[PDB]
């Protein structure tokens, strides 16, 4: 009984995240009026969330399915690799996003010269080359893929590299703009109350799916506690869900994201 | 394929395509200024202080590009060209203070900037309005009261009262006040803060753009 | 003032039976309507544009 | 006096009510309708960074030229796409734009109150600025070549001029029209001219000797298109108000309504087909409508432009129609 549902509702999240994507990488590519480094960023943020969809989650379900995971000892240690490098480059480019959009409102003359596709091009390739450098350092070194928090060295260097140092710079990324923001509106009600909601439909939706499985890595990590395989498994697929949430968040607050959804 | 003469003309099309996007990234960055006023407003003034038919006065800022485009001279029917000034980045409105007891074109500027700041071209365009001649205008008002063209204004025959009276009533025309936003500056016969006003008001407009693109705005 | 005088000049012209206008105008439009790629859609071998 | 005026033109309606003895739309009545009418987009012609604002073919049917708010018109090579030339423009506020018939040259003009004429074919390669034709007091909507030394301009001086390139002065001014010119179209053969303006009239000059031929009215609005039947006896007229009309030069009346209730839109370009069964109106609800010209039957409908359709022209073979639209593509049907 259990077992049916958790399938259908696990396929139908990756098949709704892969749509979505997708969705949004037509959606800019086809719209000429949506070529801009910005929506760039997007559409790199939205491929990364395909490749996590299409290449990450279908392996998960197998392993929540049939128990066991029969692919060999092989394919598991690349499926680990393939996974923290897609869920590592999700979070930096959350972090350049934002990176970005506090360049654009604070410093709204200058940027706009710098806002060039190069820009963009060497913001991807810098989060892909961070999310490369947390990934390849434990390859240096069945009937189940364990993760091996053997190397204490490398759980808090993995940790804080892929979640709580986009973590801090995310927040102090976005309250500066909500400062940014209050100093327009107070030199001249409902458009602070607007501010303030979308900002936080931004930061805590990259919270409560990311932060609870970072915080169970600590703790495992650092041989404090022992957390149960569902619990694990429900935490890991809370992360997961952010590649459903984040076209949401990063398109549909946009006007011209959503003429463009529209006509398609 | 392609033969020689092929060839030539479509490395000459790609040549042509890449001067048009180097074109089009300069002029991107340009901050587009549409002038408008009355007959007597003032504008010609303002146009001397910061630097046929449609005039273009191109001047520099803080490293910032501003093209104004006068129209003026367009004594034909506004709005056969007037959405050709769509993309404008501002509206700078000029209404002539001292020309509020001139039998009427006081009431004409009214008309005309309601006319302006409330067309569907210009609904998410922001107006910079300028008051010019007030000088004048404090030493006219001690003559002639306010209340010929303005028999509803009450208090004390003062240019500052009265000066907050005609703004306000300048801002009480507008009809999209949840899109747009009236920048009103006094000219006060000097330059330099009359530009740097003009300046925080567009960089105002780009920064609310900014956040727009967000959706934060 | 010269309106009169053009306005006269315009009601002078001669006149033509609205019948025999639209007849000629249907005689032109299915004498030249072999000579119409839009009307008849022409194959896309002898269509310059592909 | 101006009482004498009105009771001529009750004259003139009454002289025109006794010359329609019949309709056209009841003459047309039993020939067979032409059917649902599809066109694909063959070319999308890209490269404009602003709102298009005017278009003319080549008369080869090969080159064209588009003008947009970029302030720089475009020759381009219709069948291969390739951009033969991009000529800077000193005003970026041009709202019509003509190719000669001998291709030698290119107009131009805007809210600058000047038909510029460009040589494209001088010596040196680079195409520069043939002539600046000034003495027009309003923006400048439509001028169209008669041959290389000669020209037609509108303007919303609500007057029509006649220039010699080569000398540079008015040869001839068309007065009359209440309100401002905004479309031109030159008689197959040359010899007289339709100008429709915002009065909801169209005039009918005569080039050679310059006064106004006749007058057509009907319209509700505003005239912003006007085109020459390929016979050269009739003329369609788009309008404001959201219909198009097809008048006739000898029975001095129109003849037929290109109307719907679906559409409330007005109409930014009117042109024909090759043998004048197509009328093929622009709106300025993002597309064009394609109306049988002796029915008033929707023939077909013309979608893709995002934006308003601009401007509209059909070949001289009538190979291909193309629509420049305000989202800064041209696309060939
Ligand atoms: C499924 C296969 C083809 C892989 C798809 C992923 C890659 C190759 C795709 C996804 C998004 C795509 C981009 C989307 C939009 C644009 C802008 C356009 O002006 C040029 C092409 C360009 C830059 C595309 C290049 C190819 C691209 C980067
Ligand atoms: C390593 C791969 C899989 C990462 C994902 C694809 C990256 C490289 C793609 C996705 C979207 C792409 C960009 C989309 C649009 C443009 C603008 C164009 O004028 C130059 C190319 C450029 C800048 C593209 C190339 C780089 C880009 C960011
Ligand atoms: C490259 C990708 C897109 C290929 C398709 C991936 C997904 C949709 C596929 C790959 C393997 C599949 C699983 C294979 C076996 C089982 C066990 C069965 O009792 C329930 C369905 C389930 C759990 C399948 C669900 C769908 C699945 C996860
Ligand atoms: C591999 C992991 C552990 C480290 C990766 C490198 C990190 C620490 C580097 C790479 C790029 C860096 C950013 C580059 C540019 C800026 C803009 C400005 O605001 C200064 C700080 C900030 C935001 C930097 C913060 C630190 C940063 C994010
Ligand atoms: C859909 C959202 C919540 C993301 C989480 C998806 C996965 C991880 C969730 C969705 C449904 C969940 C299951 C629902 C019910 C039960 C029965 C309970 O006795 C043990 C946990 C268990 C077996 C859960 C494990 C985690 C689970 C499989
Ligand atoms: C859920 N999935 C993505 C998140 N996660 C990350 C991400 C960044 C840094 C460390 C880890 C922890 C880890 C260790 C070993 C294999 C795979 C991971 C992956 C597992």
């Amino acid at each position: 009984t259990e077992k049916m549902l958790i399938c259908m509702t696990l396929v139908v999240i990756t098949t709704l995240t892969t749509l979505l994507n997708l969705a949004v990488i037509m959606a800019i590519g086809t719209t000429k009026k949506l070529h801009q480094p910005a929506n760039y960023l997007i559409c790199s943020l939205a491929v990364t969330d395909l490749l996590v969809a299409v290449l990450v989650m279908p392996l998960s379900i197998i392993y929540i399915v049939m128990d066991r995971w029969k692919l060999g000892y092989f394919l598991c240690e690349v499926w680990l690799s393939v996974d923290m490098t897609c869920c590592t480059c999700s979070i930096w480019h959350l972090c350049v996003i934002a990176l970005d959009r506090y360049w654009a409102i604070t410093n709204a003359i200058e940027y706009a010269r710098k806002r060039t596709a190069k820009r963009a091009a060497l913001m991807i390739l810098t989060v892909w080359t961070i999310s490369i450098f947390i990934s390849m350092p434990p390859l240096f070194w069945p009937s189940q893929c364990t993760i091996q928090h053997d190397h204490v060295i490398y759980t808090i260097y993995s940790t804080l590299g892929a979640f709580y140092i986009p973590l801090t710079l995310i927040l102090i990324l976005y309250y500066r703009i909500y400062h940014a923001a209050k100093s327009l509106y107070q030199k001249r009600s409902t458009r602070e109350r607007k501010a303030a909601r979308i900002l936080g439909l931004i930061l805590g939706a990259f919270i409560l799916s990311w932060l609870p499985f970072f915080i169970k890595e600590l703790i495992v990590g650092l041989s404090i506690y022992t957390v149960s395989s569902e619990v694990a498994d429900f935490l890991t697929w809370l992360g997961y869900v952010n590649s459903l949430i984040n076209p949401l968040l990063y398109t549909s607050f946009n006007e011209d994201f959503k003429l463009a959804f529209k006509k398609l | 394929t392609l033969s020689a003469e092929d060839k030539a003309a479509v490395e000459r099309s790609k040549m042509i395509d890449r001067n048009l996007r180097e074109d089009g990234e300069k002029a991107a960055r340009e901050v587009k200024l549409l002038l408008l006023g009355a007959g007597e407003s003032g504008k010609n003034t303002i146009v001397k202080q910061m630097k046929t038919g449609i005039v273009e006065t191109h001047f520099t800022f803080k490293d910032l590009h501003f093209k104004m485009f006068d129209v003026g001279a367009q004594r034909s029917e506004r709005k056969k060209w007037i959405h050709c000034f769509e993309g404008v980045t501002a509206i700078i409105f000029c209404v002539a203070l001292s020309d509020y007891d001139l039998v009427n074109r006081m009431h004409a500027s009214m008309k005309l900037f309601d006319s302006i700041c409330n067309n569907k071209w210009f609904t998410d365009t922001s107006i910079i309005l300028f008051l010019n001649k007030k000088d004048l205008f404090e030493e006219k008002i001690k003559k002639s009261p306010l209340t010929i063209c303005y028999p509803e204004y009450a208090g004390s025959n003062t240019y500052e009262e009265a000066a907050a009276y005609i703004q306000c009533q300048f801002e009480d025309l507008n009809k999209r006040k949840d899109t747009k936003e009236i920048y009103t500056h006094f000219t006060c016969s000097t330059d330099t803060k009359n530009v740097q006003f003009v300046f925080d008001a567009v960089t105002d407009v780009i920064i609310k753009n900014n956040l727009k693109d967000c959706g934060l705005f | 003032r010269k309106l009169v005088e053009q306005l006269k000049m315009e009601a002078n012209i001669d006149r033509i039976k609205v019948s025999k206008a639209a007849a000629d105008l249907m005689a032109y439009c299915e004498a030249h309507a072999k000579e119409d790629p839009l009307l008849t859609p022409v194959p896309a071998s002898e269509n310059p544009f592909r | 006096l101006r009482q004498e005026a009105e009771q001529l033109k009750n004259q003139i309606r009454d002289a025109r009510k006794a010359c329609a003895d019949a309709t056209l739309s009841q003459i047309t009545n039993n020939i067979d309708p032409v059917g649902r009418i599809q066109m694909r987009t063959r070319r999308t012609l890209r490269g404009h960074l602003a709102k298009i604002y005017a278009m003319h073919w080549g008369t080869d049917s090969r080159l064209l030229v588009s003008a947009s708010q970029d302030g720089k018109l475009i020759i381009w090579d219709s069948y291969t796409t390739n951009k033969v030339h991009a000529i800077p423009l000193r005003s970026s506020w041009v709202m019509t734009c003509a190719y000669a018939p001998s291709g030698n040259y290119v107009a131009c003009g805007g809210l600058d109150n000047i038909c510029s004429i460009y040589n494209l074919k001088t010596r040196e390669g680079n195409v520069r600025v043939s002539r600046e034709l000034a003495g027009h007091t309003g923006y400048l909507s439509c001028c169209r070549f008669l041959d290389d030394n000669q020209i037609v301009t509108s303007s919303g001086d609500t007057t029509c001029a006649l220039w010699d390139i080569e000398t540079g002065q008015q040869t001839t001014t068309f007065t009359g029209h209440t309100g401002d010119v905004m479309s031109l179209s030159l008689a197959p053969d040359t010899r007289l001219f339709v100008s429709g303006a915002c009065d909801a009239s169209a005039k009918l000059w005569d080039v050679r000797e310059g006064m106004c031929r006749q007058t057509f009215t009907g319209h509700e609005s505003d005239i912003n298109a006007i085109c020459f039947f390929p016979n050269g006896n009739a003329f369609a007229t788009g309008s404001d108000d959201a219909t198009c009309r097809l008048f006739d030069l000898r029975a001095d009346q129109e003849l037929m309504t290109y109307s719907h209730d679906n559409i409330i839109c007005g109409i930014t370009s009117v042109s024909f087909s090759k043998s004048g069964r197509l009328l093929l109106a622009g709106y300025d609800d993002f597309n064009c409508n394609v109306w049988d010209a002796l029915k008033a039957d929707r023939a077909g409908v013309l979608a893709g432009h995002d934006n308003r359709v601009s401007c509209l022209g059909v070949t001289d073979d009538g190979m291909a129609v193309a629509t420049g639209s305000w989202d800064s593509f041209l696309k060939i049907w």
